[PDB]
Order: structure tokens, then C-alpha cells, then sequence
RNA sequence: GAGACCGAUAGCGCACAAGUAGAGUGAUCGAAAGAUGAAAAGCACUUUGAAAAGAGGGUUAAAUAGCACGUGAAAUUGUUGA
RNA sequence: UGAGCCCGGGUCGAACGGCCUCUAGUGCAGAUCUUGGUGGUAGUAGCAAAUACUUCAAUGAGAACUUGAAGGACCGAAGUG
RNA sequence: ACGAGAUUCCCACUGUCCCUAUCUACUAUCUAGCGAAACCACAGCCAAGGGAACGGGCUUGGCAAAAUCAGCGGGGAA
RNA sequence: CGAAAGGGUCCUGUAAGCAGUAGAGUAGCCUUGUUGUUACGAUCUGCUGAGGGUAAGCCCUCCUUCGCCUAGAUUUC
């Protein structure tokens, strides 16, 4: 509701990169969880963290996991005559193991 | 190549026109002619041969039969064709009051965002006194037309199918008076016909379905090779084909929750496949099991219709004695036909203790 | 910011090659001003500009 | 000093920063290219544009003369009208 | 009759024509003609190999091929020094 | 005896074939930007007839409906 | 409707770790060992048909969790 919210997904990126050639794995990946977070919230600005290229591209331009847990941040972005009121940030989490868990919302408190 | 089916171009509709119903003489009982059906998939059965004169008489028999999806179909109207030296020609077509929202969506493109009034004039011509013109046109079609035709559409709710726009068609009626059949079609209306009234068992049909389409394709696999004559590109499937003589076998009801079981097996199983048919869903209505293969991809439209003459074969007018049927999944190299024969083979599992 | 320049006098006031200095993300408009190998000096004492050690490369 | 000569594809290759630019190892080869307006009076100023420029406003007899500048055909092209 | 001649309307700005004789570098559709310009083909053929690129920030009107940092690759002292 | 010499025979192997099917990468395809050339009298449906075994324009029939995208190789004397 | 998750169905073939003197073999302690001890120890066995993958063109969802909705643009007798 709130136009300020963030959430935890997880994205099945096997599914999304099934039959993908080897050699573009990696940037294909990066563009469909921006994809994702467009269709999550609605935003068409959408900023990844650097260390989510970093679990991206941890094992190689062709070993991208099955399974990633990102958080969605979605935030005002004020700036000065913005085309977009709204921009998601998206980062990384630490977790045990990317399985088993449902979408879950975050509190700043 | 043949050249019977020359024209090589995808089929203008994606339903397939029955193009001729059997001939009509007023002395048969009035029956319908047509029916729809969805395309579930294939399976295979045992059958116990009764064919004298062959090699594998009173023995048993390995066979391939595909199940198509049959929920009763609703009849919601009625048309009258005159004979004219042009042809047939349809002379008026008397709809049915309270038409469902599934065969509204036929007549629309956008559904979501229209305001839902097709018929809705139509309906006040019943019950505002105007039944003089639903019977006037009725009367019309009595004292005029040759061939009266029924108006029925599927039931897709109960398919397993994402598609939410259900399928028309005309069904002829034969075998009876003008007058008798319109009496016929008219007490029809708003009425679920089943599939085990329009057919029935070890009787012999015609299929009528649009071909699995390949797209671009060269002379290789398109014509078959080792002007109008000469083999070239083009589009490989999509074609409107109508293959005749394949016999049910079965007609399951759905209800009967023992549908795949045998007087020879005892076994209280249904006809969907273990993890339930590939691509397709469960089969949870009636179900017409058909002999070999049929055109048409899985949870396609299958037009079933027919035969349009008297048969000449021992094939028809045979008894179908089943032993067993497959229900052992086709996600893979399957080996149990109920989920208790899985578990009653491996005994108790991890997972089994932890959750108990 | 082009900072090219900057990069070039910094390997050879730290007696390196280019790819193993390294420039401050966050203090980048300092460093453009920085065009004299006596103001690099100053940047490399207040910790701005860093000389990156050798890749370790494990014998045994 | 002249002409019943030619008039910028003509007349000398050259009416112009032409034996120049340029080509060839070299001997040598060798172009294209004139014209705002009587007078720069070559558009102040305002506005939009990052700029190039555009639009107002102005000089002039004329901008239907704005340095892609006398007059401005045809091939070819755009818009409008039939 | 014809090659042609004359007038009207528009544009333009500085010289031109009729008559009769004299004179000639005097009349073009062609010459795979000379020079210059312009079409259809056509927004078509096509824009190669050197495995391989990705994330945030800065500059800037505008950033895939400009910079900083980080990642993933490479030349491998007979080097991409 | 020797020879990347030739031939025949024997054993072995093979999508050469019966008879094909499947899979991968770059193209082919669509888009943004950039962007030619060859060639060009004018055109472009078929049949029969057009004395000079010559037709593309004539005769007299078949016919014949805007604008397009992809494939191909059929046509353009001694 | 979409994203997850649970279950089913298939594919592979028994995960990481821990433990048992089962264990060939490699070495120290003291003095002889007829059963002396202490460590390491490839491998084997049990936890474990486990673990991993599962629609991308497999199947199901009773509130399994989370989210989206009556748009905005053009044209039409």
C-alpha cells in the first residue's frame, strides 16, 4: 500500500536461464532480475547492488545459482524533476540456504 | 507427395469444420451427430482379442489408445437450412434464453474491459411477450427448412485449461421430421448433453482435428524427398484433417471413481496417469478412450463426429474386451499404477517417520 | 571525472604500475584537482592514493 | 598602340595565394576554382535551444540579395491542389 | 502547313531589338561521344576472426564502446613487457 | 629383403548407404545507427497464329483487383 | 493473474559431518607382551533409496505465504 516498502523474494533463476548459451549466463541473469523487481514493484528504475553482481558472478559467466534470496527495497527517489517518482534497490541477503522460504516483508524497525 | 492435400497453408480456423454430416432419411429415431472433446493424451491397454481368422485370436493384445476429455455440452440454440439451386442456405436461428458467460466470451475479443450485453435484447424477446417471434421463427423453420441443426458449446471450467472462452458448433439432427426434430432442439435448450448419449462403446468414429504445426520447413521433411508438382518451402502442419474409422473403446463418466479398472483387474483407479497426464492436467469428467492415434496436439479442440456411411468391416460391430490400463506416469520410466503401490513397493521412507 | 592523468603520475611517483594503484571512489573530485606530482604527493601521504601490494602466490 | 577575335566547359594548363593543390623512385604528369549590395549599412536587442541554429525585431530600393550570397533552366525530390 | 514569330501574367535588374546588306568557331537524340549534375536498384547487400563481458558512482545536454572502484576473463619473460 | 608405389585378396571399422533422426555455436530473421555496387530503351501471365522453324509490343482466345513479407534458380561451316 | 512454498511424479545414485578398532599400513612409551599401551591411519560399515535437480513446453493447492486489478493511447457505422 505504502509507496515505501521492502520485501524479500526469492527467484528461481533455473528457470529463467534454462537453455541459455554459456557464454551470456551471467548477463542474462543480471537483466532478468531486474525484470523481477520491474514486475515486483513496478518500477521501471531499477538500481542493483554491487555485491549482487557479485553473487551473480561468483561462479563464473556460466555458473549462476539455481536459487538467489534478494531483498526489494522500494524508495522515493526526489533528485530534481525526476522521470520517476519511485526507484527499487535491490540487494543480496545472507542466508543459510536459499530454500524453503516464502516472501516475507521487512521492517525498518 | 499427395496432391489431394496440396494446398500446404495453416488451417483458416483452429476448431476444424465437420464439412459433411451423414445423409438423412426421416425413418431413423432422432439423434445428434456431432460432439466436442480436449485432447488428454495416450495410454496403453491390454485387450483380449476376439477377432476369428487371426493370429491373435483368444489371446491378449498390447494397444495404444488416446483419451480425449468430453464434459457434456450445453445446448443454447437452433439453425434451419433450406435447399436452394445455390446450395444450403441458412433461413433463420432461433438462441436459447440465458446464455452462459463461457459462450458470451466466444463473441467477444476483450472480454475484460466490455460491457457484457451480447443478447441481452435477445433475452427480453422471451420474456416480454415477443414469444410470438421465437415462435414464429420456430414455425418458420418447421414449414420451410430440410436440415434442423443444434447450437452446443463445451464446458471448459471443468477442463483443466487455462483458456476461458468455450467452443461453438452446429450438430445436426437426424433421423426424424422437420417438425419432430425441431420439437427435438427446442426441448434441448439450456440442457447438458453427455458424451455416452451422442456415442457409445466399441462403435466406430470419425476425428476431425487441426494438425500439430512445424513452421518453416524445406522439401526434406515437408514433401518427403530421398511448379504446382515440384516439391518446395514452406509451412509443415497446421492442417485441417479428418481421420475416419477409429474405434472406442471406452467411455469413462468420471463419477464412478473406478473408471480405469477391469472385470479382470480389481484395482479402484481413474484414467489420469500417475502425477496426471503430461501437459495436460487430470481427466475429471467423461472421457472417450479411442483407439491409436488421432491428429492434434495434447489439450487441443477435437471434433468427434460419424461414421457418414454403414460399415463394412468386422472391425466395427466387434465386442471390446478389456484386461487391464496403464495409469503409470508418462513424466518418465514409470512402474506403479496407484500411489499406494509406490509406497507398499519401497516400504516407509525418511521423510515418512520425520512427518509421523 | 578523468582521472588518466592522475593515474599515470601516481605509478611513477610510487615506482608501480598503473594497475596497482589505486584512486579513492569517494574522494574523486580532490584527486581531479590534483594535477602537480607534489599535490599527488600530498594525496598519497593523506591516504588517498594507495599502493597495492603484490599478488600472493602460494609456492609450497 | 590596336581587333568585324574568345567571353569562365570559351580564351593560354593558369581572368582566382597556377606550373599551385595533388600523383610518380624518377624523368615527368598536372587540375578544380570569377559575380551580395551604390554603401557592410554583414542583422543591435528579445526569446527557445547544450550547441548548431530557429522565431520575433531590425538594415536596405530589394534578405523573392544573409557571405551555402546577381539572375537561378532541366534531370531528380518534398508538400499542397486536381 | 512547318521550322518559328508575337502578346498576356509571374520573377528580375541593365542593356536590347526590327529592316536591308556583310561576316562565321552559326542550328544535335544518338558518335560504348566530352565535362558536370542527378536517378531506380535501396534504407537493399552489408557493417568479418582475435572466447567476454557485468555492477554502482562521477563528468556531461546526451555514456555499451569516458573515468574511479569492484567482479569475471587474458597476454604468460620465444609477452598483448 | 627394401618402397607415404600400384593392384587383388583376407580380417577389422565406419550415417558411404538401407534411411534418416537428434544436438551445439555463428549466420540466415526482426530492431537502433551507418550504409554501397553490378546493371538499367521501355516493359514484364499464358496458349494457338504470325511463310524467311525468329517474338515482347500484332491477331483472338484464357483471363484479369490495391499494397506487401520470406523461400527459390524455372524464364529474362568443314 | 504472477512470484514463492508445500505435496506428487520423474532423473541420478547414497550428500556434508559424526561415530564404530571393522580396518591393510605407518610410528612412539615404558619393559618384554603369554591380550601391553598411545597416536595417525587409506578403506569398510551406520545415520542415508540419502543428498541434489524437478518446467523452463510435468501435475495439484482451502483461507500454504506475498503481491497486482474496473487501466492509458488510437481508431471506428
Amino acid at each position: 500500500i505504502a509507496d515505501v516498502v521492502a520485501r524479500e523474494y526469492t527467484i528461481h533463476l533455473h528457470k529463467r536461464l534454462h537453455g541459455v548459451t554459456f557464454k551470456k549466463r551471467a548477463p542474462r541473469a543480471i537483466k532478468e532480475i531486474k525484470k523481477f523487481a520491474q514486475k515486483a514493484m513496478g518500477t521501471s528504475d531499477v538500481r542493483l547492488d554491487p555485491q549482487l553482481n557479485k553473487k551473480v558472478w561468483e561462479q563464473g559467466i556460466k555458473g549462476v545459482p539455481f536459487r538467489i534470496r534478494v531483498r526489494i527495497s522500494r524508495r522515493r527517489n526526489d533528485e530534481e524533476g525526476a522521470k520517476e517518482k519511485l526507484y527499487s534497490y535491490v540487494q543480496a541477503v545472507n542466508v543459510k540456504n536459499p530454500k524453503g522460504l516464502l516472501t516475507s516483508v521487512v521492517e525498518e524497525e | 507427395g499427395s496432391l489431394a492435400f496440396l494446398p500446404r497453408k495453416r488451417a483458416a480456423r483452429h476448431r476444424g469444420r465437420v464439412k459433411s454430416f451423414p445423409k438423412d432419411d426421416p425413418k431413423k429415431p432422432v439423434h445428434l451427430t456431432a460432439a466436442m472433446g480436449y485432447k488428454a493424451g495416450m495410454t496403453t491397454i491390454v485387450r483380449d482379442l476376439d477377432r476369428p481368422g487371426a493370429k491373435a485370436h483368444k489371446k491378449e493384445v498390447v494397444e495404444a489408445v488416446t483419451i480425449i476429455d468430453c464434459p457434456p455440452m450445453v445446448v443454447v440454440g437452433l439453425v434451419g437450412y433450406i435447399e436452394t439451386p445455390r446450395g444450403l442456405r441458412s433461413l433463420t436461428t432461433v438462441w436459447a434464453e440465458h446464455l452462459s458467460d463461457e459462450v458470451k466470451r466466444r463473441f467477444y475479443k476483450n472480454w475484460y474491459k466490455s460491457k457484457k450485453k451480447a443478447f441481452t435484447k435477445y433475452a427480453k424477446k422471451y420474456a416480454e411477450n415477443n414469444g410470438a417471434s421465437i415462435t414464429r421463427e420456430l414455425e418458420r423453420i418447421k414449414k420451410y427448412c430440410t436440415v434442423v441443426r443444434v447450437l452446443a458449446h463445451t464446458q471448459i471450467r471443468k477442463t483443466p485449461l487455462k483458456q476461458k472462452k468455450a467452443h461453438l458448433m452446429e450438430i445436426q439432427i437426424n433421423g426424424g421430421s422437420v417438425a419432430d426434430k425441431v420439437e427435438f432442439g427446442r426441448s434441448l435448450f439450456e440442457k447438458p448433453v453427455t458424451i455416452d448419449t451422442i456415442f457409445e462403446k466399441d462403435e466406430m468414429i470419425d476425428v476431425i482435428a487441426v494438425t500439430k504445426g512445424h513452421g518453416f520447413v524445406g522439401v526434406t521433411a515437408r514433401w518427403g524427398t530421398k511448379q504446382w508438382t515440384v516439391a518446395r518451402a514452406g509451412q509443415m502442419g497446421y492442417h485441417h484433417r479428418t481421420s475416419v474409422n477409429h474405434k472406442i473403446y471406452r467411455i469413462g463418466k468420471g463419477d464412478d471413481e473406478a473408471n480405469a479398472s477391469t472385470e479382470t483387474d480389481l484395482t479402484k483407479k481413474k484414467i489420469t496417469p500417475m502425477g496426471g497426464f503430461v501437459r495436460y492436467g487430470e481427466v475429471n469428467n467423461d472421457y472417450v478412450m479411442i483407439k491409436g492415434s488421432v491428429p492434434g496436439v495434447k489439450k487441443r479442440i477435437m471434433t468427434l463426429r460419424k461414421s457418414l456411411f454403414t460399415h463394412t468391416s468386422r472391425k466395427a460391430l466387434e465386442k471390446v474386451e478389456l484386461k487391464w490400463i496403464d495409469t503409470s506416469s508418462e513424466f518418465g520410466h514409470g512402474a506403479f499404477q496407484t500411489a499406494a503401490e509406490k509406497k507398499q513397493f519401497m516400504g516407509t521412507l525418511k521423510k515418512d517417520l520425520q512427518t509421523s | 571525472v578523468n582521472l588518466r592523468t592522475q593515474k599515470r603520475l601516481a605509478a611513477s611517483v610510487l615506482g608501480c604500475g598503473e594497475g596497482k594503484v589505486w584512486l579513492d571512489p569517494n574522494e574523486v573530485s580532490e584527486i581531479s584537482n590534483a594535477n602537480s606530482r607534489q599535490s599527488i604527493r600530498k594525496l598519497v601521504a593523506d591516504g588517498l592514493i594507495i599502493k597495492k601490494p603484490v599478488t600472493m602466490h602460494s609456492r609450497s
